[PDB]
This record gives structure tokens, C-alpha cells and sequence, in this order.
RNA sequence: GGCCAGCAUCAGUUUUGGUGGCAGGAUAAAUCCAUAGGAAUGUAGCUUGCCUCGGUAAGUAUUAUAGCCUGUG
RNA sequence: AGAACUGGCGAUGCGGGAUGAACCGAACGUAGAGUUAAGGUGCCGGAAUACACGCUCAUCAGACACCACAAAAGGUGUUAGUUCAUCUAGACAGCCGGACGGUGGCCAUGGAAGUCGGAAUCCGCUAAGGAGUGUGUAACAACUCACCGGCCGAAUGAACUA
RNA sequence: GCAGUCAAGCGUUCAUAGCGACAUUGCUUUUUGAUUCUUCGAUGUCGGCUCUUCCUAUCAUACCGAAGCAGAAUUCGGUAA
RNA sequence: GCUCCACACAAUAUAGAUGGAUACGAAUAAGGCGUCCUUGUGGCGUCGCUGAACCAUAGCAGGCUAGCAACGGUGCACUUGGCGGAAAGGCCUUGGGUGCUUGCUGGCGAAUUGCAAUGUCAUUUUGCGUGGGGAUAAAUCAUUUGUAUACGACUUAGA
């Protein structure tokens, strides 16, 4: 109904800092820093007491309110990542041919590597995204633990990892082999 | 008002700037568009791609060579938007078209010349905020244009040269403003203030 | 990718006159076939009680 | 520093008691207070010190001047004129560079051709000293 | 049959190119530059 | 929401909401118990097994336990002193914070608190409670009891619940062909830690019921004294 | 141009054996007194068997707003005879005067329902004398204390075909 | 003695401004002036928890250290 | 399709619908000034990229004869309305617990315990709890839902019309 | 196709005055893959040699989902000329 | 004979001067300028709300002269160096020389075009003739070899 105004609170942890001049945003914290390009979304941040921020969308439609709510969600996600981080995990399994996933430094990009998937001779490679740091789970057989400050990078990396190993021309019910996500918890665990 | 008007192509809608330049040419005023690659178009880029692709499919059957042309350059594409707004088949249209000029970027000597913009053609003023819009250069690259990589380098070089020139102009204008302010409160200045100058 | 032909939007004068004749025929048919509670007070009106008296 | 910079979104929000300069119509060029809003596209302007009759007006026919002064909502024209005389907002508007440029262009429109010749003479005289000051520093 | 433009075969060829397929062209260009420098010295000597 | 609203569930269970009339019935019943019985009580029981509640109801034929929504019992007792059904009755409503649990009775006031002090029953971990005991799952094949009892009497866990072990319980269970198994002896919880809800769900799936339960009481009205008393026991 | 409220009166051409026929009155909104009398006859034909030949206009007068300057909420009964049969409708409007409220109502009807002025009917109009009698949220949002909203997209007009200043949206 | 135009005022057709006196409305309604009352999107004062030591939030307070509406003349 | 009457053409120019047997306008000597219709006022094309209020993102909308055959509805694409219900003795959604006992109800039998097969579907206590809405075992178990209770809080849900 | 039944809706009493979407009952040559060794007046021409071009309502090639797809092989559906 | 610099008169017309096409970039739910520090998505002040702006505009279509205040402003031919390749052909700049300077104050000519007739003031090109500079070739027809061909055409050879 073209609401006169709409806004949503954005709690700021005391250690976080988030300068905003243009619609472009930046965040800093003990775990590092992050940035985002929100110029397209057309929203106005407003600081109050350095412990909170109130994005606002005057005379917006319902779609604009949905854009403001997703903006607040992306900001809260960036804050949780710069404060708590994220620690994705992905178990992998095989029926007859053991998997041989291993990191490699090809071309300097720190390419991920996989071998002997379902007996295939092909060596698939899933390049690591910037920021996220691959590391095999300790004392946990057949597992890998992706982690990164941003949910987007680690999530896209896990998506590409589960997709690169997709089965083809075979019934899924019998062939359970393939990488799969196991957990999406924070790096702290327990804090 | 001036012998020529170097309108800037950045930020302008294709149809509005085309319709305004088509009338300005009929009045006999000269115009030379620049930075056509930056020209914007309403709607999301896929809509403009589907529209340009429909024009590309059409052609004469028995001899495609004599069929309609589909220029890929952004300047030629903007010219096609204006070519239909004028009666080019008439000699008056052939005369009005000669005054028109369009080029990607700001080739010299136009780079040193002053440039203007048409507020009615500006995307920022007519388009509603938050709406999607297509860039003419991206559509040109999608339709097979193969010079966007080249134009960007010359554009960055011209921007750096113009930035250094503006830095020198600011260093001069600061001293000019100081030389004007030191003359302030002079009785001639008081008379000019009483006269509105 | 490969755009397909779009239907013409042209008025098609022949089709215009034919649609006009079909409309006149449908109107004649609807006229020939023609031979064969108040809403109350709307809700949310501030002064519904005043109208009752 | 722990401060979270935010700069600045300093919108000229519409509000009761806002002064605004009409740009067209019989009331053009005259300030009027916004006694009360009517909707997103209308406001109850009131400019009794300027002599404009009170009437509703679309927001697109008028511009929001930065100056503001207190006004109770729904105030009668007498109280509005009293608050205008107390705030002396007209002096703040005349002090504003916008009103100064407006009066400057208005005086320029009325200039006599002999006044234009005197303006050209005084401008050349000022330009002589302004150019003599140049290069000497 | 896979198309000549098919992305899969092109990616496989791009992966194969990194090894001997590039090393052979590298050694060939090196030998060609060496023969060119030798032909230049043979002309400059006289 | 004119459009794009979430669809409501269309389940066709025979049951239907009792409506406000059931609340009015419980209100009239609480008023009848207030005007009939002399003593009144406000028990606090955040959770209780239904059979245990029936066993508490059958402990005496001389008393009644009119459970209901806390707001309904509060309005029956009077949200304020002006609204009280009986003198000083409003004070009894103020003390309640939790589930109640009202227990009108003609029995002597001492016997009720004594029976409450004596009553005690086993209960689940009830999260946000300190862990009753520390235990670890066997490193070998998992069993339906989780290894809390000797494996010779224990039976392997059914495969159908295995995916919940990986998703809800977070345990790194590995479903070996014949039986579910874990490569390492995962610990369910350390002693004295505040349980996570997933840990309580794990203890419930394993059947552990080490935690005890006993309904507490905070105060009792006395119609003869026309004043509430703040006696309490746990 | 602007709508003008009017009142109409009639007595159905008094005849023998019926001295002083009972008077009737109906407020009407119309651009001119002729259209107001036409709508009055059209309403009398529906609510009575009488006809314009059978009656006459006992009086006609404009009804100016008692306090045109004052802001006022205005609920309005409405019914439009399309596409289906007529049905009751209601809408709130914040307008300085009843005539401007009727004009905004006619515009909103022609927009959101494509109703023509011939189909629209104004069974009743009344001010909302007190706060919280308003129901729909779109009027309630303007009632908030010390309300203030911006106009971020101030697209200034430019009479010149060209503008060397590259105008900004400020605000 | 011929060809082309300007100027001043005139006859008909006609277009666009300035400006003055009148008739009509509820003898316009407003605004404004005095008054009898009402309320909050509660004005001053007072009261309650807070605290960067004084503004918040809710009760009172219908004009008080702002004001609004209704009817009357 | 078969009859009557009113009209254009035939014999008809002119302006507009890009043109057209029918559409709208319209009383055809040669010209000037002036005022108009249909139809338009971004360019071709003479005229405002006028004013004020509402809806539209369409992966070829729309400017279409569209008050006509496809046209009955389907869209969790939008906006405004009508009706029926709940509510600070707590509205929707959100997270946790209960979801009881004759009972493993009566008929098929290597086995159906609510959920492989048939006819009923109550009492007992509750705030509530269904001889059971679904997932799953050989059965059980277990998970879960209809409804209640535990925590924040206030407007929320359904059917139709435009 | 013919005859019939309930009604989500419509319509002055009101569906039972009348209609009515989506469904449904009885027939068109046999319930034991038995038969089906029926093929029944096109009054008018359609069909073929070289060869260009266009469409999807896609046989195949290319990419995908489902199907008792363990494999192979196969069916449908989406894009794709 | 040809080509470059000017001037002497012509013809040729202009898609149409009758002061100046006055140069940062990006965004428009943001910015230009000045200042300051802790140099940053920093603090403060200032400004738009249009170019209705800035320079220049006085002298016979812009004369002949006398001085005053400063060593500025500016046309012309030289002259030092640098930058510009997207269609650069353009810009900045050092040193004097030579004119004007309405920055300021004075001495004369304007007439008769008769009450206006755009009342002629710009270049695109071309020729002759002047006076100051610079050097003295190609293609085709024809014959002829073929890497080619219907003829045309293509590729080579011959002082």
C-alpha cells in the first residue's frame, strides 16, 4: 500500500566496526573483514548509537520491504561471519573404489583435487574460493571441513564440491557414493 | 546558441535522446554524440538482447547481402534509433543527417571540447528508482561487438589526462578566487553589488 | 537463443470487418436468447449505528 | 577506532512548521509554513506573513526549504503568523545564499541599459585590479 | 557424437595442453630462436 | 497478504479446536472448586508425564486438580484484588509463574505438603537442566539402549532412525551394512553441563531417564483463614 | 472544472386533492447545477415512480464546506454497477474538504475499478469526528505523531533542452 | 506617368493583455474578533523507575511557561 | 434463411482512422483573414516530453477491431474491496513438552500393536489427546500430526468480487 | 455418439421453474493373448527426376528429471533444427 | 612545365557565424569546493533547488592626438622546451621585438545614406599575372612467357 516508511534494526557487536558512506559496505572484526556491493538494492543505513543500525526504505512497496529484510539478513550474516565465522563440513563415501581427495597448489590457486571417484580416471578439480580455507577433519575418517568468514564463499565451494562428483547414467538408489554436506556450524564451537 | 553541441551519451535513454537529436537536426543545429557505448536502455539486459536478436534474424531471402543491416557498434545502433525518426529518403533528411555525428568514447578534438546532457533524456530523471536497465555497450558486446576492450583503455587514458587538467584548472581557479576576494569591499565592488553584480 | 517469429499486431482490416460482423451476429443472438437483495451496511463503517436510528 | 561511520542521508524531511517556497501559481515566490500534512503528495501550506491565502497544495508544486520553525499541528493562521513573527524565519531566509541569488537575478532582470553600461564599466574597472593582483603573488 | 564445439572435449583438451603439449611448443620455439640467433651471427661475422 | 501467502495445512484429523467455550467451562469449574473446597493450592509443574499426572489425580478421591491455561486460572482466581472471587484470593494468583496445577482439597494442609515431599518419579533430562550423569556410546555397534545396559541383552538400533542420528542428533553415525556403527565412542554429555536440546533428544532416543521429578508447591489458600500462605517445598 | 456540491428539492407538481405534497431533498455532487438536477431526477426515478415531467425543482443551492481549510478524514459509501451487479463499497480519504474527497474518490474508482462516473453512486459521506474511528492502515500511518518523510527523488525540471550542470537529484 | 514600402488616423473581419464600477450565494463560506463547552496524535505544572545528574516512558493535569475543534453574535 | 421501413454508394469530392465499397466528420464557384469536427500534440507529422490521482515488468505485455470464437478456469504476479471467524480470561507464525489407560478393541493367520486385508469407532481422566493424519519395522519400537500446555508478542486466518 | 445419475456454480419461490464445470452409469462382436483367413462404390486425380529454402508438433545426435533404472537395453517428460 | 608562401581581379556557391562548441571522473536512497588532522568510506564550513551562469562587450564595421596610474591585459611575426597517435594536426610554455589598452583625465572628424531598405566586412574551390623558395617521372596502346582467361581480366619480360 506504499507504506510511508519501513525499517529494521541491525545489532552491532561491540567488537564489530562497519563504516558506511556509500551504499557499498565494509565490516571488520577479530576474524578479519568483509565487504559487499549493495548499490543496486537502494537502501539507506542509519547509525544511532554505534550499537545499532536502522536501514530504511521510505515509500517502498512490499518487494522493497522484502529487499530491506534480505539486506538486514545479509548484514547479520556478515556480522556473524566476522565475529563467529563458519565451519562447513562435508562427508564423502564410496562403495568399491576409495576416494582420494587431496589439496594441490596447481597454478598457485590452491586447487582442490579428487581421484578414483567410482573408478573414473578423470581428475576433477574444484578451485578454492578466496577467504575459505580447506582442511581435513582431525580424527574423523573420510571428511573435509571447509571454513570461511563469508557464508557465500564457503557455501558456493560446498555446492561446487557436491556437484562436481554428481553421478550420471546410473540409478541414485544403488550408488550412494558422492560427497555430501554433514554440518554447517560456526567456527566457535562453542562460542 | 552554439555552432555545435557535443552531447554526452552516458546515462541517456536511447529513444529520448534519439527523438530530441532528430528534432535538433531538423532545426539545423549541429550535434555530435560521444560516449555512445555508455548509453542506457530501459528494461533488463535479456529483454534488449531478445529485441536485438529479433532484428538480426530478419533478412532478405534470395539475397541476404541486400537485406537490412544489423550494425553491432553502439554508435551505429544509436544511429539506427535516430535514422527511423527522420525522413532520410528525402533530401532534407540527407541534409539533417550530415550534421549528426556519433562516436564511441570522446575522440579528439572533441575530448577538449565542452560537453552537455539533455535532462529529459537522462535515465536518472525519467526512470523510476530501483528499476532494471540495459547498458548499450553490453548489448553491443553480446551482439558480437569486438572493441569494448579497446575503448576502455583509451577512455581511462583520456580520463587520467582530463583529471590532471582539472587539477591544474583547480590550482588556477583557487588563485583566481583569491585574487577576486582580495578585491572585495572595494568601492567598485560595492557599486557592482548595488547594481546586482 | 534462436528467436521465433512473433504474431503480427496489425489490425488486419479484413479481420476487423469480420470481427465486427461476428459481434453484430453475437449481439443479435444474445438479444434473441434474452426472452428465455440489497447488500446491506458495509462493514468497518465508523457510524453503522447512526443509520439504524 | 570502534566508531561505525554513517554519512549522512541528511534528507530535508517534510514536517509541521516547515517553510517552503512555492515555484508557480499566484503564490509563486512566496514562503509558506506547512501547518499540517494531508497525504504523501499534499500538505496544508500557510504563508500568511507572505499574504498567500491558506490552501492545500501538492508537494510537486513546491520545494522544501532547509529552514524550519516550531508550529503546533492544525494551528490557526493567527498562531502561524505569531510563530512566524517570533521565529524571524524571514531574516534567516534573506541571510540564505538562495534568497540572495534570487534577489540578485531579480535585480539583474530590472537593470536599465544605462545601468548595464555602468555595470560593464565597473566590471572592467574591477577586472583591471583583479588581473593586476594576479602573478604578483 | 560429441560436437567439435562441445565444452567437455574442449575443457579436456585445455587440461591436456598444460603438459607435454605445451612443453614441446616451448622447446620448439627455443630451438627456433637459437637457430635464428645463429643465422644472425653467421651474417654479422661477414 | 493479498497474494503469494503461505498455504495453510489441510490435514483432515477428526479432532477440532475446543474453542472459547472450553475455557469458559474450565473457568466455571474453577469457580465451583473455589466455592466448594476450603483449601486451595498452586502447584508448579513445568512438565509431567500424562500417566504420572493420572497417578497424581488418583492418589486421593477427596480432592480435585483443575488444570488449565495459566491466564484462565488467574482470571478464575482474579487478576486483581478488585476481581478476586474471594477475599485475599488475588494474592494466590500472583505467586504463580509456571504451569498450574491448581489442587483444591479438603485434606489437611500438612498431609498434602507431606505427600508432595514424599512423591518422586523418574523423568527425562528436561533440557536446561544439569546432566544427571556422564556416559559414552560404545565404540562398537550401536544398540537400541545406547549401551547403557550390557550389550548381550541390548539389540542393534533399527536402520530407519539412522538418518535422524546424522541430522538431528549430530552424532557421526555410520550405517554399516548389517548394523549401525560409530568408529569412535562418542560421548553423549559430560556430567553437570547444561544439556543442549539435541543431547536431550539423544538421551530420550536411548531411553535414559536418570533425571528425577517431583512436583513443587509455592503457596496454599485457606478459606477459613481467608489469607494465602507462602509455604513451599521441593 | 472542480466538482460543486448541490442540494435539490421537489414536490411532484401538486394537483387537486393533494395540498402541499411532501418535500424531498438529496445532496448531490456535480460540476454544474444542471448535472445535479439530472442526477436528482435519476435518483427519484429509482426510489419513486415519479418522473421529471411529473415534478419540478423546488430549489437549488450550492453547499460550501463550513471549514474548507480544516483537514478532515472522510469515509464514503460507494457502489459501482460493474462488471456484475451493484454492491456496497467503502473507502477512507484524508481530504481538506468533502468535495475534494469526492473528487479523489471518483479518481480512485476510475483507476482501481475502471468505473465511470455514470455508474458510481455516493450513498453517504461523513467526517470521522474522532481518532481511532479510522480502520484501514493507509490513513492511520499519517496520524502518527511528529510524522516526517523525505522525497529522495526530487527530479528538478529543466526548461532548457540542454543542461551543462549535470543536474543532481538533491534533496 | 508607372513599380516597391514606411508612417498617423480611419471602415469591416479577428487574436491576445492591462484595468475600473456593478448584480447574485449562508446578502458566499473562510480568516479574524468575544464567549460556553469537549478531547488528544495531552500544552505547562505535579507524580512514578531510570540514568551521562535531566530527558525519557505512563497517570493526572483541558490552557497553565503551546495549541485544536464544535455552537453562538 | 425468408418479408417491411429508415440510410451510403451507385452519381462522391475533402480531413482523420498509415491506404482501402461501408468507419467518424462534413452543404464542392475562385482566394484572403478568422473559428472548428473527427483525429492528435516525442520525431517522420502542424500541436504540451502539460497539469492532478490510481495499476502494469510481460524470455517478443500494451497502444487490436477487446462489451467477439478460442473465454472455463488456472498464476504462492501485483492493487483495492465484500463476507465469515479468533483475540492481553494471549490473534497467526516461531521454538519445547503432552499426545494417557480396557487395548496388542472385534474378523484373515508363518505377522499387522493406529498406519499389508472387512464392520463398529465407547467408556475412564483430562487442558487436551483421534480403536489414529503421515514416515518406518516381520512385528514391535520409534519419529511425527489434530488439539492442548511451556516462551516473545497483537493483530491474525479462510472464501469470493473488482 | 445416444439415454441416464451427484452437484462446484448460476438464476425473482428457489438447485426439484430452467441450466450446469469437473466426474459417472448402459451399447459399439466372445475376459482365459481364445480370434482378428472383412480388404465393401474416394467420380476425383497424384507421384517422381535434379535442386534451393523455412518450421517443431524432436527419429537420431547434445544436456537433464522421473519410471522396480542392480547392469545393459527401454518408456515418458523439459530444452534443443 | 610542375609544386609551396603571399597579393591583383575575377568566376563558384554556401543545408545557411553575425562574440566565445566555456574540456575532471563516478553516483543520483548522492555530490562540487575550502579548511584541518589521525591520510580515512575521516571532522567542520560552504553551494545547487539550473546556462537567468563566467570572460568580453565604450572608440568612423570602431579615427587622428596630449598626458596620469602600473610593468599588468592582449593582437602580430620570431623564439626556448615539453606534452598529445582514437580521426594526434592540438595544447602548454621560456625571452625579448612591435601595436592597442576604455585602468584614469583631456583637444578635434563624424552630417548629405536626407525618416529604414541585410545595405555589403566569413570561406570552398578554380585562372591568369605578379615576387621569394624545390626536383627534373609514371601508366596505357602494341609484342611477348605463363602461375589465367570467352572477350574483358590476372602475373612477368624486353632501350
Amino acid at each position: 500500500m506504499k507504506y510511508i516508511q519501513t525499517e529494521q534494526q541491525i545489532e552491532v557487536p561491540e567488537g564489530v566496526t562497519v563504516s558506511i558512506k556509500s551504499r557499498i559496505v565494509k565490516v571488520v572484526g577479530p576474524r578479519g573483514t568483509l565487504t559487499k556491493n549493495l548499490k543496486h538494492i537502494d537502501v539507506t543505513f542509519t547509525k544511532v548509537n554505534n550499537q545499532l543500525i536502522k536501514v530504511a526504505v521510505h515509500n517502498g512497496g512490499r518487494k522493497h520491504v522484502a529487499a530491506l529484510r534480505t539486506v538486514k539478513s545479509l548484514v547479520d550474516n556478515m556480522i556473524t561471519g566476522v565475529t563467529k565465522g563458519y565451519k562447513y563440513k562435508m562427508r564423502y563415501v564410496y562403495a568399491h573404489f576409495p576416494i582420494n581427495v587431496n589439496i594441490v597448489e596447481k597454478d598457485g590457486a590452491k586447487f582442490i583435487e579428487v581421484r578414483n571417484f567410482l573408478g573414473d580416471k578423470k581428475i576433477r578439480n574444484v578451485p578454492v574460493r578466496d577467504g575459505v580455507t580447506i582442511e581435513f577433519s582431525t580424527n574423523v575418517k573420510d571428511e573435509i571441513v571447509l571454513s570461511g568468514n563469508s557464508v557465500e564463499d564457503v557455501s558456493q565451494n560446498a555446492a561446487d564440491l557436491q556437484q562436481i562428483c554428481r553421478v550420471r547414467n546410473k540409478d541414485i538408489r544403488k550408488f550412494l557414493d558422492g560427497i555430501y554436506v554433514s554440518h554447517k556450524g560456526f567456527i566457535t564451537e562453542d562460542l | 546558441v552554439e555552432p555545435v553541441v557535443v552531447i554526452d551519451g552516458k546515462g541517456h535513454l536511447v529513444g529520448r535522446l534519439a527523438s530530441v537529436v532528430a528534432k535538433q537536426l531538423l532545426n539545423g543545429q549541429k550535434i555530435v554524440v560521444v560516449r555512445a557505448e555508455e548509453l542506457n536502455i530501459s528494461g533488463e539486459f535479456f529483454r534488449n538482447k531478445l529485441k536485438y536478436h529479433d532484428f538480426l534474424r530478419k533478412a532478405t531471402a534470395f539475397n541476404k547481402t541486400r537485406g537490412p543491416f544489423h550494425f553491432r557498434a553502439p554508435s551505429r545502433i544509436f544511429y539506427k534509433a535516430l535514422r527511423g525518426m527522420v525522413s532520410h529518403k528525402t533530401a532534407r533528411g540527407k541534409a539533417a543527417l550530415e550534421r549528426l555525428k556519433v562516436f564511441e568514447g570522446i575522440p579528439p578534438p572533441y575530448d577538449k571540447k565542452k560537453r552537455v546532457v539533455v535532462p529529459q533524456a537522462l535515465r536518472v530523471l525519467r526512470l523510476k528508482p530501483g528499476r532494471k536497465y540495459t547498458t548499450l555497450g553490453k548489448l553491443s558486446t553480446s551482439v558480437g561487438w569486438k572493441y569494448e576492450d579497446v575503448v576502455a583503455k583509451l577512455e581511462a587514458k583520456r580520463k587520467v589526462s582530463s583529471a590532471e587538467y582539472y587539477a591544474k584548472k583547480r590550482a588556477f581557479t583557487k588563485k583566481v578566487a583569491s585574487a577576486n576576494a582580495t578585491a572585495a569591499e572595494s568601492d567598485v565592488a560595492k557599486q557592482l553589488a548595488a547594481l546586482g553584480y | 537463443m534462436r528467436v521465433r517469429k512473433r504474431q503480427s499486431r496489425r489490425t488486419s482490416t479484413k479481420l476487423k470487418e469480420g470481427i465486427k460482423k461476428k459481434a453484430s451476429a453475437h449481439r443479435k443472438k444474445e438479444k434473441k436468447m434474452a426472452k428465455k437483495k440489497d447488500p446491506g451496511i458495509p462493514s468497518n463503517f465508523p457510524y453503522k449505528a447512526k443509520i439504524l436510528e | 577506532s570502534t566508531d561505525s561511520i554513517v554519512k549522512a542521508s541528511n534528507w530535508r524531511l517534510v514536517e509541521v512548521g516547515r517553510v517552503v517556497l512555492i515555484k508557480k501559481g499566484q503564490s509563486a515566490g512566496k514562503l509558506a509554513a506547512i501547518v499540517e500534512i494531508i497525504d504523501q503528495k499534499k500538505v496544508l501550506i500557510d504563508g500568511p506573513k507572505a499574504g498567500v491565502p491558506r490552501q492545500a497544495i501538492n508537494l510537486g508544486q513546491v520545494v522544501l526549504t532547509p529552514l524550519t520553525f516550531a508550529l503546533p499541528r492544525g494551528a490557526r493562521t493567527a498562531t502561524v503568523s505569531k510563530k512566524w513573527a517570533a521565529a524571524a524565519v524571514c531574516e534567516k531566509w534573506a541571510a540564505s545564499s538562495w534568497a540572495k541569488k534570487i534577489a540578485q537575478r531579480e535585480r539583474r532582470a530590472a537593470l536599465t541599459d544605462f545601468e548595464r553600461f555602468q555595470v560593464m564599466v565597473l566590471r572592467k574597472q574591477k577586472r583591471y585590479t583583479v588581473k593586476k593582483a594576479l602573478a604578483k603573488a | 557424437a560429441k560436437s567439435l564445439r562441445a565444452s567437455s572435449h574442449l575443457n579436456a583438451k585445455s587440461v591436456k595442453r598444460r603438459g607435454v603439449f605445451q612443453k614441446a611448443v616451448d622447446a620448439r620455439e627455443q630451438r627456433i630462436s637459437d637457430k635464428l640467433k645463429e643465422d644472425l651471427l653467421k651474417q654479422k661475422l661477414e | 497478504m493479498p497474494r503469494s501467502k503461505r498455504s495453510k495445512l489441510v490435514t483432515l484429523a477428526q479432532t477440532d479446536k475446543k474453542g472459547r467455550e472450553n475455557k469458559e467451562r474450565i473457568f466455571d469449574e474453577v469457580r465451583e472448586a473455589l466455592d466448594t473446597y476450603r483449601y486451595v493450592w498452586v502447584l508448579h509443574l513445568d512438565d509431567v508425564r500424562t500417566p504420572v499426572l493420572q497417578e497424581i489425580r488418583t492418589s486421593w478421591a477427596g480432592s480435585k486438580l483443575i488444570m488449565g491455561k495459566r491466564k484462565v486460572l488467574q482470571k478464575a482466581l482474579g487478576e486483581k484484588r478488585e476481581e478476586e472471587y474471594k477475599e485475599n484470593l488475588y494474592q494466590l494468583s500472583k505467586l504463580c509463574s509456571g504451569v498450574t496445577g491448581l489442587l483444591f482439597t479438603d485434606e489437611d494442609v500438612n498431609t498434602v505438603k507431606e505427600y508432595f515431599k514424599s512423591y518422586v518419579r523418574s523423568d527425562y533430562s528436561r533440557p536446561n537442566t544439569k546432566a544427571p550423569l556422564t556416559f559414552t556410546i560404545p565404540e562398537g555397534i550401536v544398540y537400541s539402549r545406547g549401551g547403557q545396559i550390557p550389550a548381550e541383552e541390548d539389540v542393534p538400533m533399527i536402520h530407519s532412525l539412522e538418518p535422524t542420528m546424522r541430522n538431528k542428533f549430530e552424532i557421526p553415525t555410520k550405517i554399516k551394512a548389517g548394523k549401525i556403527t560409530i568408529d569412535s565412542p562418542y560421548l553423549v554429555c559430560t556430567e553437570g553441563e547444561k544439556l543442549d536440546v539435541r543431547q536431550a533428544l539423544i538421551l530420550k532416543q536411548f531411553g535414559i531417564a536418570a533425571s528425577e521429578f517431583k512436583v513443587k508447591v509455592s503457596a496454599y489458600y485457606d478459606n477459613d483463614s481467608s489469607t494465602v500462605e507462602s509455604t513451599n517445598i521441593n | 472544472a472542480h466538482f460543486k456540491e448541490y442540494q435539490v428539492i421537489g414536490r411532484r407538481l401538486p394537483t387537486e386533492s393533494v395540498p402541499e405534497p411532501k418535500l424531498f431533498r438529496m445532496r448531490i455532487f456535480a460540476s454544474n447545477e444542471v448535472i445535479a438536477k439530472s442526477r436528482y431526477w435519476y435518483f427519484l426515478q429509482k426510489l419513486h415512480k415519479v418522473k421529471k415531467a411529473s415534478g419540478e425543482i423546488v430549489s437549488i443551492n450550492q453547499i460550501n464546506e463550513a471549514h474548507p481549510t480544516k483537514v478532515k478524514n472522510f469515509g464514503v459509501w460507494v457502489r459501482y454497477d460493474s462488471r456484475s451487479g451493484t454492491h456496497n463499497m467503502y473507502k477512507e480519504i484524508r481530504d481538506v474538504s468533502r468535495v475534494a474527497a469526492v473528487e479523489t474518490l471518483y479518481q480512485d474508482m476510475a483507476a482501481r475499478h475502471r468505473a465511470r462516473f455514470r455508474s458510481i453512486h455516493i450513498l453517504k459521506v461523513a467526517e470521522i469526528e474522532k481518532t481511532a474511528d479510522v480502520k484501514r492502515q493507509y490513513v492511520k500511518q499519517f496520524l502518527t505523531k511528529d510524522l516526517k518523510f523525505p522525497l529522495p527523488h526530487r527530479v528538478q525540471k529543466s526548461t532548457k533542452t540542454f543542461s551543462y550542470k549535470r543536474p543532481s537529484t538533491f534533496y
